[PDB]
């Protein structure tokens, strides 16, 4: 009645312990009372104050669960041929039974066992004396029936799951042995003759399957196949061997059939083939290396549709065929790639390098540029029967796809700077806010440095209406010329600073220039400006006729025109004298007022020399009274 | 050795709060391995100590020794102080279990050389001469950091 | 905070934790929870003092200073039988043996 | 001339109170304290110590008149800590350190 | 005269004396708008040497120091 | 000969230095074509300072060569 | 609210304590009593009959019981565990034998 050591006679407390053990081992009744009961005679024998009686309670558990053990395994063994139901049915009584009895002795687990063949402790002892009942009879028997049953399974009918899994699970059960493999066993008695077995069948069904089939019905029969494989290892493996079978299947079928369906993949691609890409590619990406092949294929596919449907022609008189053509193919193979193959950005990067080559074509300079520049200018001028004020834009949002391909990123700029120029100092342009958005997505698509010698002409065409305004209204502080003037920044536009010839400013236009670099040295210091006679404009009333001329022409006309207010003849010499421009110049202006005939000559030279003497026509007539030269 | 002090050479400033019903002994742990020991604290009792970066200080009791709690670990190593603060040190009694609890009162109570008068079990008599030891703790810690490297 | 009792009833003893914010039917209904008795019968005491329903442990006289789980208190029990109720009696526990002579001071 | 001395010996206070001279020059920032350090003769065998929070503190407020004090009391507190200590000492070679820069750049006093 | 002129056009280009160059704290051209000003008529600023500055730029930076960025001589503001 | 040399704003500019003029020559062409003193001045090329007495052959630096202007710095 | 999650406990000398599991799980030995054949089932007791230790001794176990489980993982202060001088052998006998 107390915790006190004792002199104890073991018989007796053995068999009473014995007894309950036998039940405990086979799942048997027992009673409340006895369970709790036993724990105290257990101690009982573990603190006995003379020679206490732990090691003989070892020894003689030992012999116990060996005999259990031996006699289990003639029992199993005088089954004929129905092992397996045996096995399992005395495995998961022992394994409940092994894991209930650890329970029970925890104090000579505690005490005596952990304070020191090595002694081991009740539970790994248990499973230890099953192990020796599984190195006889579980190797080659059962693993042969094991491997018997999984073939059968490819087919027939369905045999058991629980048996075979259970079984397969007990292996895994050396659960106390955690060092360096505690899934060794598994492995050496059951992983690798599977896994050959398997590699053996699967090798011959593939055989036998390319035997007589195509390659179309090849495809859909591995994916079954496969598929199959992969929901029946679920049901019977431990979760640590599925990639591996699967692998090997994978690596046995498509590896010792692979220079097969390369002679295929030239083929699917060429056509359509909606339902073979996507079987090809999901049995291909896992695979060793099977992708580069059709990488090459899609990309070669590319440049020829790319090559036969802008290479072949142009209608050569419209530009707009280039940049639909591009743009419908890039869009129907990017989406063919993004339904069909699922991204996988190497067909994507292997479509990007084939438009590269398609649009930067030079045959044996590139037009390119010239026919990016012109279809940017067409659509961006005022109105033959195009667009609308929201289609511009939508076009021009996806015309930058195109352009993104081009190389020389120089050229395309100096083209677009040239066109702006020109429709920028004429007011054709459609819309003043559309050229901001133009200048916005080529800045966001290739930088800041590319683009300022474009917007800074924005600025200057937005920022002149001031500049008038300013002058016009601080004038007043007699002219007798409406001036409008433009003020442009040099070294940025694409205009020639340096004149061709010296030029005599006329006379009736000589107060508005002073005025203008007085008003300007006023009210903005440091600026140098510099004048191009040859973009400047002037009109004309003519006073010699009955009705009202009025013409407009340019500055050097203005000059050689006025030349002649003295008198109606004038001589070369004169002309040379008072204008001081070049022979080449003045030519060309006598030219344009030839072709137009104002004037004639008075002799039949009809080429101009030292003597060339000129006097205006009579009689000029014209429909129109008002009216531009070359018109 | 693996446990040991390294000379950092760089100054720190910690503050020793004592919140335990017992007193308490740091030891510290010199650059070969050899421990020192230094002045003890009563209870309740707040000491302001200069210490380096990178040293290793260990609590016990003074004249048990028994282990305690120190910002309820084992070991302390100071680090460099930020913000011009000291850095504080809790001591707290672990919660021992009763098996020990009692092997404390009982060699608290009872003469070194009167164990095995007592009428108990074979082997608390050698669980009564297993006296604590810092050595036999820092042995403990090597292999438990040698494990978790 | 919490206080900590030790309801008792001749050789049973019950351990529970309360708040100094409970009130006597809060230890009524966990005594019905495990014993089972007549409802509104169970009398609670405390040394020879009864408590009432509403008022609070606080108010009887119960701190978490000198209820701690080292050392909780006692509340003595009282069923009726009969239409009347049983006098408080509870047993006492065992009592130790001699000290030893190796432990004496 | 109180202007450009006071400013000079601010300077050099400063720049010896740098954010790389802590090297050698972290043990002066506070005073001593015997207590947190672990000493029993300190106090009694250096009757005057000095340091650079007090000596910055004391010249917030008109205590400071002429350069020489501020080079007195740092040459005290030099000599406190080669007083105390042993020859062959840490404290000993940084000391040391801290004083020829000190000499270098009172050498360059602008005066 | 034999007859009458009613409007007239012209340009005309112009450089700085000798200057070019990008503001060299917001990186954006002289002629263009800063990135302060961008969330929303600020002038161009210069200096005795021949630094182009940008006038917001060169504010908030003179709120601290006064050199040149790559000048620390001195600050002029004149011209 | 010619090499180039990039600015602190983010354009690039060309000098025609021969392989026996000084790094100091350098510095001043670079001065007198920028704003930058030749005090705040520092040449990295392949990663690495050049020191200003010394001379191009000593660097090897070859034809078409590029070469990174940052200011002054100090540890 | 009330329930039946309470364990009970019997003396040598006839004394009944009532205990919360998780509070009496601490114990190895009474996880092991608890955990195999002799589990309960219907409506049955929880009773577990402890023919060796008298009431003086399980009512300390189960205060140290209550103890461990407030005092756990708790960031205030963990006061010492009182043990009166003439228990202290069957205590250290009834703490070997519960494994606590
Ligand atoms: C009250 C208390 N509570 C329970 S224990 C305790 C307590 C605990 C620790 C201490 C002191 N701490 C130590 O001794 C530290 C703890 C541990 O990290 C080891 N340790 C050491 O100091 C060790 N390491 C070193 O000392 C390093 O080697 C340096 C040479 O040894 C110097 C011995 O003197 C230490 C006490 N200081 C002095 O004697 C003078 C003082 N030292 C220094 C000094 C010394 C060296 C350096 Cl590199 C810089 C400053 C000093 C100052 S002011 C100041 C804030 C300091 C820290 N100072 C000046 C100025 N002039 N002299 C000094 C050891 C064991 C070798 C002594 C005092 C009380
Ligand atoms: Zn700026
Ligand atoms: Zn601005
Ligand atoms: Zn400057």
């Amino acid at each position: 009645m107390s915790l006190k050591p004792r002199v104890v006679d073991f018989d007796e407390t053995w068999n009473k312990l014995l007894t309950t053990i036998k039940a405990v081992v086979m799942l048997e009744y027992v009673e409340r009372a006895t369970w709790n009961d036993r724990f105290s005679d257990i101690y009982a024998l573990c603190v006995a104050y003379p020679e206490p009686l732990g090691e003989r309670l070892y020894t003689e558990t030992k012999i116990f669960l060996e005999n259990h053990v031996r006699h289990l395994h003639k029992r199993v063994l005088e089954s004929e041929e129905q092992v397996l139901v045996m096995y399992h049915r005395y495995w998961e009584e022992y394994s409940k039974g092994a894991d209930y009895m650890d329970c029970l002795y925890r104090y000579l687990n505690t005490q005596f066992i952990k304070k020191n063949e090595p002694l081991m402790e009740i539970g790994e002892l248990a499973l230890d004396m099953w192990r020796k009942l599984m190195v006889e009879p579980l190797q080659a028997i059962l693993i042969r029936m094991l491997l018997r049953e999984i073939k059968n399974d490819r087919g027939g009918e369905d045999p058991n799951q629980k048996v075979i899994h259970g079984v397969i699970n007990s292996f895994v059960h050396v659960e106390q042995y955690k060092k360096k493999f505690p899934l060794k066993f598994y492995q050496e008695i059951f992983e690798s003759p599977f896994l050959t077995e398997t590699g053996e069948y699967y090798k011959q069904e593939a055989s036998n399957l390319l035997q007589e089939s195509n390659c179309s019905q090849y495809m859909e029969k591995v994916l079954g196949r496969l598929k199959d494989e992969e929901i029946r290892c679920r049901k019977y493996l431990h979760p640590s061997s599925y990639t591996k079978v699967i692998h090997e299947c994978q690596q046995r079928m498509v590896a010792d059939h692979l220079q097969f369906l390369h002679a295929e993949c030239h083929n699917i691609i060429r056509q359509e083939k909606k339902n073979d890409m996507a079987n090809m590619y999901v049995l291909l990406r896992a695979v060793s290396t099977g992708l580069p092949h059709m990488i090459q294929e899609l990309q070669n596919h590319i440049h020829d549709e790319g090559l036969r449907a802008t290479s072949n022609l142009t209608q050569e008189n419209m530009p707009t065929l280039f940049v639909e053509s591009v743009l419908e193919v890039h869009g129907k193979f990017v989406q063919l790639i993004n339904t069909v193959l699922n991204g996988d950005q190497h067909f994507m990067s292997a479509l990007d390098k084939a438009l590269t080559s398609v649009v930067n074509y030079r045959e044996p300079v590139c037009k390119a540029p010239e026919l990016l520049a012109k279809y940017c200018d067409n659509l961006l001028k005022k109105s033959a029967k195009g667009m609308t004020e929201n289609e511009v834009e939508d076009r021009l949002t996806s015309f930058i796809t195109v352009f993104k391909y081009i190389d020389d990123k120089d050229v395309f700029q100096k083209f677009y700077a040239r066109m702006l120029a020109k429709r920028l100092i004429h007011g054709l342009s459609m819309s003043m806010d559309s050229e901001e958005a133009m200048i916005n997505k080529l800045k966001q698509a290739c930088g800041y440095e590319f683009t300022s010698k474009l917007h800074r002409m924005y600025t200057d065409m937005s920022v002149s209406a001031d500049l008038n305004n300013k002058f016009n209204n601080f004038i007043k502080n007699d002219l007798g010329i409406s001036f409008q003037i433009y003020v442009l920044q040099a070294g940025a536009w694409p205009l020639t600073q340096a004149p061709s010839s010296t030029f005599a400013i006329p006379q009736e236009l000589e107060k508005s220039v002073q005025m203008f670099e007085l008003f300007y040295s006023q009210h903005f210091s440091g600026r140098k400006l510099t004048w191009l006679h040859y973009l400047c404009t002037g009109e004309v009333k003519m006073n010699y006729l009955g009705k009202p001329y009025v013409a407009m022409v340019t500055t050097y006309q203005m000059a050689v025109l006025l030349a002649f207010n003295n008198s109606e003849t004038v001589s070369y010499k004169e002309l040379q004298d008072s204008t001081q421009m070049n022979e080449k110049e003045l030519t060309k202006t006598i030219k344009s007022l030839l072709d137009v005939k104002m004037i004639n000559h008075d002799s039949e030279k009809e080429d101009i020399d030292a003597e060339s003497s000129f006097s205006l026509n009579m009689n000029f007539s014209s429909k129109r009274t008002k009216f531009k030269i070359t018109t | 050795p693996v446990l040991r002090s390294v000379n950092s050479r760089e100054p720190s400033q910690v503050i020793f709060c004592n919140r335990s019903p017992r007193v308490v002994l740091p030891v510290w742990l010199n650059f070969d391995g050899e421990p020192q020991p230094y002045p003890t604290l009563p209870p309740g009792t707040g000491r302001r100590i200069h210490s380096y970066r990178g040293h290793l200080w260990l609590f016990r009791d003074a004249g048990t020794h028994d282990g305690l709690l120190v910002n309820q670990t084992e070991l302390f190593v100071p680090s460099l102080n930020v913000d011009g603060q000291p850095i504080f040190a809790n001591i707290t009694l672990p919660v021992y279990t009763l098996k020990e609890r009692c092997l404390q009162v009982v060699r608290s109570l009872v003469k070194p050389e009167n164990y095995r008068r007592l009428d108990i079990v074979r082997s608390l008599y050698e669980d009564l001469e297993d006296h604590p030891n810092v050595q036999k703790d820092l042995e403990r810690l090597t292999q438990e950091r040698i494990a978790h490297q | 905070m919490d206080v900590f009792l030790m309801i008792r009833r001749h050789k049973t003893t019950i351990f529970t934790d309360a708040k100094e914010s409970s009130t006597v039917f809060e230890l009524k209904r966990i005594v019905e929870g495990i014993l089972k008795r007549p409802p509104d019968e169970q009398r609670l005491y405390k040394d020879d003092q009864l408590l009432d329903d509403g008022k609070t442990l606080g108010e009887c006289g119960f701190t978490s200073q000198t209820a701690r789980p080292q050392a909780p208190a006692t509340v003595g029990l009282a069923f009726r039988a009969d239409d009347t109720f049983e006098a408080l009696c509870i047993e006492p526990f065992s009592s130790p043996p001699e000290l030893p002579d190796v432990m004496k001071p | 001339k109180v202007s450009e001395q006071l400013k000079a010996a601010s300077g050099i206070l400063k720049e010896m109170f740098a954010k790389c001279h802590a090297a050698y020059a972290w043990p002066f920032y506070k005073p001593v304290d015997v207590e947190a350090l672990g000493l029993h003769d300190y106090a009694d065998i250096i009757k005057h110590p000095m340091d650079m929070s007090t000596i910055k503190s004391k010249l917030e407020a008109r205590e400071y008149r002429d350069a020489q004090e501020f080079g007195a009391d740092v040459r005290l507190m030099f000599s406190n800590a080669y007083k105390y200590n042993p020859p062959d000492h840490e404290v000993v070679a940084m000391a040391r350190k801290l004083q020829d820069v000190f000499e270098m750049r009172f050498a360059k006093m602008p005066d | 005269k034999r007859f009458e002129v009613k409007k007239w056009n012209a340009v005309a280009l112009w450089a700085w004396d000798i200057v070019v160059d990008n503001c060299a704290i917001c990186r954006n051209h002289i002629m263009d708008l800063c990135i302060e000003c961008q969330a929303n008529e600020c002038t161009v600023a210069w200096g005795v040497c021949n630094h182009a500055f940008h006038f917001h730029c060169i504010s908030r930076w003179l709120k601290t120091r006064q050199v040149c960025p790559l000048d620390n001589r001195e600050w002029e503001f004149q011209k | 000969m010619q090499i180039f040399v990039k600015t602190l704003t983010g354009k690039t500019i060309t000098l025609e230095v021969e392989p026996s003029d000084t790094i100091e020559n350098v510095k001043a062409k670079i001065q007198d074509k920028e704003g930058i003193p030749p005090d705040q001045q520092r040449l990295i090329f392949a990663g690495k300072q050049l020191e200003d007495g010394r001379t191009l052959s000593d660097y090897n630096i070859q034809k078409e060569s590029t070469l990174h202007l940052v200011l002054r710095l100090r540890g | 609210g009330p329930d039946a999650m309470y364990v009970k406990l019997i003396s040598s000398d006839g004394h009944e304590f009532i205990v919360k599991r998780e509070h009496a799980l601490t114990s190895g030995t009474i996880k092991a009593m608890l955990s195999g054949p002799g589990q309960f089932a219907e409506n049955e007791t929880n009773e577990v009959n402890f023919r060796e230790i008298p009431s003086h001794v399980l009512s300390k176990v189960c205060m140290y019981f209550t103890y461990k489980v407030r005092y756990t993982n708790s960031s205030t202060e963990i006061p010492e565990f009182p043990i009166a001088p003439e228990i202290a052998l069957e205590l250290l006998m009834a703490a070997n034998f519960l494994d606590c």
